[PDB]
């Protein structure tokens, strides 16, 4: 199935298939954390844990939630210093499309951006293609909240409800369960659903303090990162 | 901007490379070429005529400037290059001083040229080896020998490309004073040698020669016919 | 050691065991092994590794026990492994379990020379061409001792195979050596004599019954210039 | 940073590029298309389907307009369709710039067919993995073509591409003539793309763009409902 | 072996083999012993020469009026240094219009010498420098190596068996700080002496030796003048 | 970095260019276009690969491209190499015009086109070029002329020849019936027909198979035909019926 | 199985400088002589073929008025280390107008010699040291000086040196044949002793030669008349 | 190592693994023997041997240093 | 085999292997600790003394970045040189260009990526450096910081790097850094550095201490000899 140096570079094998690419889709899953996001009516939200194995670090300091504009929020999945990277280069377009056209960039056009700039290493035999995915929420005119997903592979595409990390597939088939009922989802019930979606997964029923929570709705734009009471308080409104 | 060593020295101290070219040159057509009091004869044989041909665009007698030719023994391909800077040199030599370019300073610059086109980064060495025949200012015809390694001799008499051992072998035991003492017997004794081991059975020899007075004065093949039949009748008289 | 073993005990020392023979092909290496064979007085069991190669499974360390315990009944006597570069390299298990069963066999002949009251009384002594694909484990002192080395004659090692090559011809007595000896930069000991039997041949050609120094000096031409398309040297003194 | 600047693609003791071979084997392996031209424009149809029901069915397109009266389709690899589209877009405005006039299909043809074959010799880099169908509508005849990894192009009547493409052209072979309609000329399409569609055909599964001496364009979503019916 | 073809590669145990193999490079040089008073800096080298018809390489250079240096492995790239040395040392005279300290320039040649053993297609040098000086904190003395690492010592010896000078330096290290020249020179003499067989020793044709200190510029004494150093030395010990 | 490379530019210990070999034997399918000369006008022959059942025929011609004002050629091998290596000629004859402000002989833009394709077989570390085509043209110097290149970057003159796939029995049916300045530019047709007859294995050699253009003079027009379809099967059948009286006669 | 141009051996050595030290015992043997009185240096031609003209073949060329030079090993690619010196030593006379020495003409020639890679530069070279071994003779401020120049880069000054294929043996004669109070014929005679013990073919007039410098005039270099009475008192 | 193969295999040798791993723990516990085991290269060796129950402790010999080595001589 | 011999390509696992070829190396450094008291950060290094040629006080393993900051290393020295001038040079431009101090969380940031970069590409290889960064600022607090190899830099309360770093930890967390001032806590550094490094290992050591806070008034700089000696005097007493 192998024929030169096709198991060390990006070009084709034999069968039309290039490996390079399904390898980052594995060394995704080496963090080992799940994150998840969901659409609503009139907003967006994003779940993910966080885990701190020793009290000598700063628990401050371990977001896996970053702010790329006052508009649009972000999260992460898969190795640190790439996600970094690739935040930073986010954080740039966005500041250039505004500086240069005169107006905030629509979400959509800052993942296909992102897209085509992650295409070209696996087009290039001479780099790594940067192994992490990239999970984005905004609010737009006319449209509402949209949610989209961008993967190493230089692809990326609009969802109603996403999951990715080592338990995206239970995750995914849960979702898909609950969405197939077709029910009206408020602001309370889209934070409930997405708390119990990882809770019944990783079955472990958290306490408010390993939980990071990022929500965007249509009374002020501006993405906003819930504190430890409101979600303690969402907790116990969840469990009668 | 490609750049990677392509000869480099063997464990034992040679450079692969420059032998493999000269591999290549020992596989080409023979070239003959000597000199004489005033008449230098250069000739080429296995022409492998087709019927097909044109006689005017395969040809491997060339004319560098008006006192200088030379015929190779190679890859055609690399010829022409050589070739085409030669005449820009040899052009441009005019513009400083007047005198026109003795064969001494020709045969030295595509030396040097072959020599350092084994040097430069990322490059292959040529593959032919030249022989440049000319009458220079003062009344002294002579004739020089190239090699693609980039040394250059003088001879009085050469023979290169394929089976050339045998010819110069022959070559050694029949140059005299007397030999050359005749405008046509030098002729004779060119289309003698270059008829000794290739075969070359009269339609297939192409002779040039120099006359120190004009031009390069290339022979339709009319005469080369009644030189092989004199020297055919010199053989069966002679005894 | 084996003929005068009274010194050593007397001073307390304890002699080498083993020994390695390594160098281009055609140095010497089988044919010092062929005097050691002659001058010595013990056995001599010789051994090639191609012979080691069996069909079924587990039958070259049954072969391996055989033939020390053979060696282990008699007094004291030698063993030599010709070619050991065919019967181990180096373990390099990856994938689809390739070439391992040698490397049994291999480590059933390490597992003899070392461990639980050693063979003893035994010395081994092995050659090869190619001594960098050696296994780590075989190369340790213990086993392998000694590692003398065979390289090229640098300028009067060639005149003395000269004269050792042509004692018994036919030449007259204004031949000098030290020319013949100096055309030959690179050279080993069997393109000597090569030489030395194309200048008899070629004395013979004709009808001569005394072979000439024009003789000798065509012979090295057509030998040692003519011949270097082959040459076997350049890419063994790298041992690869 | 630097690159290689050695070409990655040589040629096999048979006189065979290797690479292209692989990038035709990948490409044969995409999702089916269909192109169809009859005496009044072109169809390019597709067939797309989402994995699950959380993917949007709005967010991406398959038919893309290069310009007012140009529209191509794909087939292969999913990210390299992107690059191609943007390219050709920017060579049709150079030449609107510099004639002042709509470039024709055939040119702009000519000019992605060069880029995909400049794409296979420069140093540390392999060939494009897709293929494209080109329709265009250009002084009274409509025109469609088809481009290729290699950068060659050929001009056709009636073409299926991508997975099971032998057994679409034979059912293109005795169906297909040269006295039609648009709208036949559309219900064969969906026809002969029925025969490799999963077990119900919703209008959600079919992508559709025709163009006419009014210009190219992609239907609606209730158009191609529409369509649907009366059909199977 | 894989693993020890360039520079760029890590070995499974986290060495890497190129620069060792240059240090291993670095002690086929002679030996060379370096130490400093309390106000004095000293260095003494051995020569060598490959037959008795050729002259002895020179191993002392002159970098400035107040730094000297001793080399050791191929020639080519000590003279490239030093050249460097030489123009950084004239640059920075130029400009502030004040000797360079020993340290910034010490960090400098470290600076320069890093780069090549990270990039693809390099190679370290092959040298082993000892800079000797003088500066306002006093005498100093350094040793750098072909892994862009340097040290700052109180006395040392490299080159090729230079273990026994090392050996009696450690030994006798106390006396150092007080003594003046005509004992600290006889001290480094003994310990070049160290490292040699018992045939030959110090026949006033391959030694030569540098100074520099606080009211004196960097001096170099070679196989004439040198004379005055070798009488009162002791006999051999058997 | 130099573990992927392939040393596309070395010699190997026999003397010769593994690339250009390889090159070469990758012409040896894939066409087979012949031409051939004796008195005023050239001609070439050329066979058609593409012959599928659904074709729209465009840009009235698939091999044939025009250079010059009086300028031809065709091409065998791999095609997108071929529009590129048209594409470069075009503008070096464009630009001799520029310069000179008279039309180029043919020699010099063979010669320039063979110099840039030899150049990849000395430098740069490239896949070379796997093409390789055929000229014909007039000029003022010498009249007619056709000539032959090389992927391996050498030319030559020429008058008969075959470059596609079965060129040996071409060249051997040229060889063995061919007259020096008799021919004129009517025979030279029934010679192309019985030996493209004798070639392709199909037989019948249906006109919509082959493609045949034309060159000859004018007062000053050096006029360059392609005949059509309505003007192939007269020459076909004309040929097959000499067949058949030839096959009774003996 | 590729390395690069430049690599370190697990011995310390390198791989291109040893086997360009170990490809010169193939070219002709030269010797070279250092006298209080002046400087010789002689060397043979290696004729193989009598159309060859013997006179056109050259070992010893001249840099500057009192400056000359020996070759040995490959003869294709030391022209430009012979150029780069005459440049040199021009464009001194240029700017300090004095003649400078023949010391600094070798350190100025072996800085170059160790400048091959495949990864700075463009010019550059791919990777092959000048494979030549040189001899430098002359006679400057301080007398006259004789020098040797290796592939390695490394400089040194000796009496009486002989390099080539027959190197070992012709210095193990030199060894017992020199003294500091040695003239010029005495060793123009010796050098001639040794190259006829050490050459193939027979001695003459034709298959050598020779050139000498001294204080007083410059140099110069022997011809067919004033070579043969030398021979013949062998 | 074990691994998966349809060509061909090496499973004999596999078995007596297998059979040597139900020896230590297993399905009867014995508790009257010791086993030590001694290797120089642990990256070949297949993780069920290495299980905490039947291999308990692991121990490390490291390269001697200066003092070792002049202990040692 | 070949998964590894380059930076630019991915294991059919999904991981690169260079970086932990790095990591390896990096873990065989002596020791560093850092420890953040209520006003200021106190770090503590360990130094073996390879001989007693070696004049005391070189080899300094404790860097200045800039008027407020410090710096602590483990691994190779050259490579932490060179990662020192490079941080030097960014805070030199960055006060520069704006006009005030460059506070931690911006200057880590830029570090980080500055080592990420080379972890890319196959033309370059990873850092074998692991180093500390702390600071205090009146306006801000005290901040500390930790970056490694791969280019992951994380917020601490109190770190060890080096060859004992779990048996550092395990008592670093029985220490209360929350509420005491660093006036003292520079003896318990010393008592903790004492109480690692069996003397089998090697056979002396030294210390070396550095101090910033608000006891220092903002800059950074080496503790005073005689409250280092204090301490040692202090650390002595572990033999009881
Ligand atoms: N020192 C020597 N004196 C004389 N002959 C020698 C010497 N060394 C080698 N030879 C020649 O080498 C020839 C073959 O040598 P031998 O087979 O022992 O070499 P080797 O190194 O074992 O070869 P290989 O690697 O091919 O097995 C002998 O016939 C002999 O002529
Ligand atoms: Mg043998």
């Amino acid at each position: 199935s192998s024929a030169g140096f096709d198991r060390h570079i990006t070009i084709f094998s034999p069968e039309g298939r290039l490996y390079q690419v399904e390898y980052a889709f594995k060394a995704i899953n080496q963090g080992g954390l799940t994150s998840v996001a969901v659409r609503g009516k009139d907003c967006a939200v994003i779940v993910t844990q966080k885990k701190v194995p020793d009290k000598l670090l700063d628990s401050s300091t371990v977001t896996h939630l970053f702010k790329i504009t006052e508009n649009i929020g972000c999260v992460m999945t898969g190795m640190t210093a790439d996600s970094r990277s690739q935040v930073q280069r986010a954080r740039y377009e966005a500041a250039n499309w505004k500086y240069k056209y005169g107006y905030e960039i629509p979400v959509d056009m800052l993942c296909k951006r992102i897209a085509d700039i992650s295409q070209v290493y696996t087009q290039n035999a001479e780099m790594r293609p940067l192994g992490c995915c990239m999970i984005l929420i905004g609010i737009d005119e006319e449209q509402g909240p949209q949610v989209y997903k961008c993967d190493p592979a230089g692809y990326y595409c609009g969802f109603k409800a996403t999951a990715a990390g080592v338990k995206q597939t239970e995750s995914t088939s849960f979702l898909e369960k609950k969405v197939k009922k077709k029910f009206d989802w408020t602001f309370e019930q889209t934070v409930e659903t997405a708390i119990t979606c990882l809770s019944t997964v990783l079955s472990i029923d958290f306490k408010p303090s390993e939980i990071e929570v990022g929500v965007v709705t249509v009374e002020n734009p501006k993405f906003r990162i819930l504190t430890e009471a409101e979600i303690d308080a969402h907790l116990v409104a969840l469990a009668e | 901007s490609y750049d990677r060593a392509i000869t480099v020295f063997s464990p034992d101290g040679h450079l692969f490379q420059v032998e493999y070219a000269q591999e290549a040159v020992k596989k080409g057509s023979t070239a003959v070429g000597v000199r004489g009091r005033d008449i230098v004869v250069l000739g080429v044989e296995k022409k492998s005529v087709a019927k097909l041909q044109d006689e005017r665009t395969v040809r491997k007698i060339c004319a560098l400037d008006d006192n200088v030719c030379m015929a190779f023994a190679g890859l055609t391909a690399d010829a022409r290059i050589v070739i085409n800077r030669a005449r820009v040199e040899c052009q441009s030599h005019r513009l400083t001083v007047e005198d026109p370019v003795t064969v001494e300073y020709i045969t030295r610059y595509i030396a040097s040229l072959k020599q350092r086109y084994t040097q430069s980064n990322g490059r292959r060495p040529f593959g032919i080896s030249a022989l440049i025949v000319g009458f220079d200012f003062d009344g002294t015809p002579r004739l020089y020998q190239t090699d693609p390694s980039g040394t250059y001799h003088a001879w009085k008499a050469n023979a290169i490309g394929r089976g050339a051992k045998s010819v110069r072998e022959f070559l050694e035991k029949n140059y005299t004073d007397e030999a050359i003492e005749t405008d046509d017997l030098t002729i004779k004794l060119v289309i003698k040698a270059l008829l000794e081991v290739v075969q070359s059975g009269g339609k297939n020899i192409e002779l040039a020669v120099m006359r120190r007075d004009q031009s390069l004065k290339i022979l339709n093949p009319e005469e080369i016919e009644k030189y092989v039949a004199e020297i055919e009748k010199e053989k069966e008289e002679n005894e | 050691p084996l003929l005068h073993p009274e010194r050593f005990v007397n001073l307390g020392i304890e002699p080498p065991k083993g020994v390695l023979l390594f160098g281009p092909p055609g140095t010497g290496k089988t044919l010092c092994a062929r005097a050691v064979a002659n001058r010595t007085d013990a056995c001599f069991i010789r051994v090639i590794g191609s012979e080691l190669v069996q069909k079924y499974v587990g039958e070259g360390a049954r072969m391996v026990r055989e033939l020390f315990e053979m060696a282990r009944t008699k007094k004291a006597c030698l063993i030599f492994f010709d070619e050991i570069d065919a019967i181990g390299g180096a373990r390099f298990d990856d994938g689809a379990g390739g070439d391992n069963e040698v490397q049994r066999t291999m480590l059933e002949l390490i597992n003899q020379l070392d461990g639980f009251d050693p063979r003893g009384n035994i010395k081994v002594l092995m050659a090869t061409n190619r001594p960098d694909t050696l296994d780590p484990a075989l190369m340790r002192p213990g086993r392998l001792d000694r590692k003398i080395e065979f390289s090229l004659p640098d300028l009067e090692g060639r005149t003395h195979i000269f004269k050792i090559h042509a004692r018994s011809m036919s030449v007259e007595r204004d031949i000098r050596f030290e020319l013949l000896a100096r055309l030959c930069p690179n050279s080993t000991g069997a393109e000597i004599r090569s030489v030395c039997t194309e200048a008899g041949m070629f004395a013979i050609r004709a009808r001569r019954k005394i072979a000439t120094e024009k003789d000798f000096l065509e012979a090295v031409n057509k030998v040692i210039k003519s011949y270097a398309k082959f040459s076997a040297t350049p890419r063994y003194m790298t041992y690869n | 940073e630097r690159g290689y600047s050695f070409s990655l693609t040589t040629f096999s003791p048979s006189g065979k590029l290797v690479q292209i071979e692989y990038a035709l084997a990948a490409v044969a392996g995409g999702a089916p298309s269909v192109g169809i031209k009859a005496a009044n424009g072109v169809v390019l149809a597709t067939e797309k389907k989402q994995k699950s029901i959380l993917y949007d069915e709005r967010s991406v397109h398959k038919v893309e307009p290069i310009t007012k009266h140009i529209g191509l389709v794909y087939s292969g690899m999913g990210p390299d369709y992107r690059v191609l589209v943007h390219r050709a877009r920017k060579l049709a405005q150079q030449y609107y710039l510099v004639y002042q006039e709509p470039i024709p299909t055939a040119q702009l043809v000519q000019r992605v067919a060069s880029v995909m074959q400049e794409y296979t010799q420069s140093g540390g880099v392999r060939p494009f993995g897709v293929s494209l169908l080109i329709c265009g509508w250009n002084e009274g005849r409509p025109y469609l073509f088809q481009s290729d990894p290699s950068g060659a192009y050929f001009a056709w009547k009636a073409t299926a591409m991508g997975k099971n493409y032998v057994n679409g052209k034979t059912f293109l072979e005795k169906r297909y003539n040269e006295d039609l309609e648009l709208e036949d000329a559309i219900h064969t399409a969906i026809l002969t793309l029925k025969e490799s569609f999963e077990g119900q055909m919703t209008e959600d599964n079919i992508e559709v763009g025709i163009c006419n001496e009014a210009g190219f364009r992609r239907l609606t979503p209730t158009e191609v409902k529409d369509y649907l019916a009366a059909i199977a | 072996n894989q693993y020890d073809n360039d520079v760029t590669v890590w070995s499974p145990q986290g060495r890497i083999h190129q620069i060792e193999y240059a240090m291993e490079a670095v002690k086929q040089g002679s030996a060379t012993v370096g130490l400093k008073s309390k106000t004095h800096a000293v260095l003494v080298a051995l020569k060598r020469a490959q037959s008795e018809l050729a002259a002895h390489q020179k191993k002392i250079l002159h970098v400035d009026n107040h730094i000297g240096i001793s080399i050791a492995g191929l020639t080519a790239d000590a003279r490239l240094l030093c050249n460097f040395m030489r123009q950084e040392c004239l640059d920075s005279r130029f400009v502030f219009d004040r000797p360079l300290p020993v340290s910034r320039l010490v960090s400098l040649i470290g600076s320069k010498t890093q780069i090549p053993t990270q990039r693809y297609g390099r190679r370290p040098y092959g040298v082993g420098l000892l800079i000797a000086g003088y500066d306002d904190m006093g005498p100093h003395i350094f040793q750098t190596c072909p892994s862009a690492n340097y040290f700052d010592c109180r006395a040392m010896s490299i080159g090729a068996r230079s273990q026994s000078a090392r050996t009696y330096l450690e030994r006798h290290m106390s006396e150092f700080m007080e003594c003046n020249l005509n004992e600290l020179v006889k001290h480094g003499l003994r310990a070049l002496r160290e490292t040699l067989p018992a045939e030959q020793d110090l026949t006033t044709k391959n030694v030569s030796i540098g100074i520099v200190g606080k009211d004196l510029e960097f001096t170099i004494y070679d196989d004439d003048d040198v004379s005055p150093f070798l009488e009162g030395l002791e006999e051999r010990p058997q | 970095s130099r573990r992927y490379d392939s040393r596309t530019t070395i010699f190997s210990p026999e003397g010769r260019l593994y690339q250009v070999e390889y090159a070469m034997e990758a012409i040896g399918h894939a066409g087979t276009c012949l031409g051939i000369l004796a008195n005023d006008g050239v001609l070439l022959a050329a066979e058609r690969r593409n012959i599928h059942k659904l074709l729209d025929e465009v840009f009235f011609s698939e091999k044939i491209y025009k250079l010059n004002e009086d300028m031809a050629c065709s091409v065998a091998g791999i095609t997108s190499d071929a529009n590129v290596l048209t594409n470069e000629l075009r503008l070096i004859a464009q630009r001799y015009l520029l310069q000179y402000q008279e039309p180029i002989p043919c020699e010099q833009l063979v010669t320039a086109l063979c110099d840039i394709k030899q150049a990849y077989t000395q430098f740069g570390g490239k896949r070379p070029f796997g093409v390789s085509l055929l000229y014909i043209g007039w000029d003022k110097h010498y009249g007619f002329q056709l000539y032959q290149s090389d992927p391996s970057g050498n030319y030559g003159g020429w008058k008969a020849t075959c470059i596609g796939n079965n060129s040996a029995a071409a060249v051997s049916m040229l060889k063995q019936d061919y007259k020096e300045g008799e021919m004129t530019l009517k025979s030279a047709l029934a010679l192309a027909i019985k030996v493209l007859n004798k070639t392709m294995d199909v037989s019948k050699l249906s006109a919509e198979k082959v493609e045949i253009a034309t060159l000859t003079r004018e007062n000053g027009k050096t006029v360059i035909r392609v005949l059509k379809q309505k003007e192939v099967e007269q020459l076909i059948k004309k040929h097959e019926e000499e067949e058949a009286k030839a096959e009774r006669e003996k | 199985y590729d390395r690069g141009v430049n690599t370190f051996s697990p011995e310390g050595r390198l791989f291109q400088v040893e086997y360009a030290i170990e490809a010169i015992k193939l070219g002709s043997t030269a010797i070279g002589i250092q006298t209080s009185e002046g400087v010789c240096l002689a060397v043979e031609k290696r004729i193989t073929s009598p159309l060859m003209e013997p006179s056109s073949i050259e070992k010893i060329v001249e840099i500057d008025a009192h400056i000359g030079c020996a070759m040995s090993g490959l003869i294709a690619d030391a022209k430009t280390l012979i150029d780069k010196a005459r440049v040199e030593t021009q464009n001194h006379w240029f700017t300090y107008n004095e003649t400078m020495t023949v010391e600094s003409v070798t350190q100025a020639v072996s800085n170059l010699a160790l400048q091959f890679g495949e990864e700075d530069a463009d010019p550059g070279a791919m990777s092959r040291p000048f494979g030549v071994a040189l001899l430098f003779g002359g006679v400057d401020e301080k007398g006259p000086q004789l020098f040797h120049m290796d592939p390695s880069g490394t400089f040194v000054q000796c009496d009486a040196r002989a390099i080539g294929s027959a190197s070992e043996g012709a210095q193990s004669s030199l060894q017992e044949v020199y003294h500091k109070s040695m003239t010029l014929k005495e060793a123009i005679k010796s050098s001639l002793i040794i190259l006829k013990q050490v050459m193939e073919e027979k001695l003459n007039a034709t298959n050598i030669e020779l050139a000498t410098v001294q204080p007083g005039q410059n140099f110069h270099m022997f011809t067919k008349e004033e070579l043969e009475e030398v021979i013949k008192d062998i | 190592k074990r691994f998966d193969s349809e060509k061909a295999g090496d499973r004999e040798v596999q078995r007596t693994m297998l059979e040597l791993l139900n020896q230590l723990d297993g399905f009867q516990p014995n508790t009257q023997v010791k086993v030590i085991a001694a290797t120089n290269r642990v990256d070949i060796l297949d993780p069920a041997l290495l299980r905490s129950g039947r291999l308990d402790r692991k121990i490390e010999f490291p390269m001697p240093n200066e003092e070792a080595r002049a202990r040692i001589m | 085999t070949g998964y590894d011999l380059s930076a630019s390509t991915f294991s059919p696992d999904g991981r690169v292997f260079q970086v932990e070829y790095a990591m390896k190396a990096v873990e065989n450094s002596s020791t560093a600790i850092g420890i953040r008291c209520k006003d200021g950060v106190v770090f503590g290094v360990e130094k073996l003394v390879l001989s007693k040629l070696y004049e005391e006080g070189s080899n300094k393993r404790l860097f200045n970045v800039d008027r407020h900051v410090g710096m602590a290393v483990a691994g190779l020295l050259a490579d932490a040189r060179s990662l020192a001038d490079i941080a030097r040079e960014e805070a030199s431009n960055f006060r520069s260009n704006f006009g005030y101090n460059i506070p931690l969380k911006h200057l880590a940031d830029r570090v980080a990526m500055y080592v990420h970069a080379y972890t890319l590409y196959s033309a370059v290889r990873p850092f074998g450096c692991s180093f500390m960064l702390g600071s205090y600022s009146v306006n801000d607090g005290a901040q500390l910081y930790m970056i490694d190899p791969s280019g992951v830099s994380y917020g601490y309360w109190g770190c060890a790097i080096g060859k004992a770093r779990q048996a550092a930890k395990t008592e670093i967390e029985k220490l209360q850094m929350k509420e005491m001032t660093c006036r003292d806590i520079v003896k318990e550094v010393a008592k903790i550095i004492y109480i690692v490094h069996d003397e089998v290992k090697d056979k002396a050591f030294e210390l070396e201490l550095s101090w910033v806070g608000e006891l220092t008034n903002g800059r950074h700089e080496i503790v005073p000899k005689d409250i280092r000696e204090e301490a040692e005097k202090y650390a002595k007493e572990s033999l009881k």
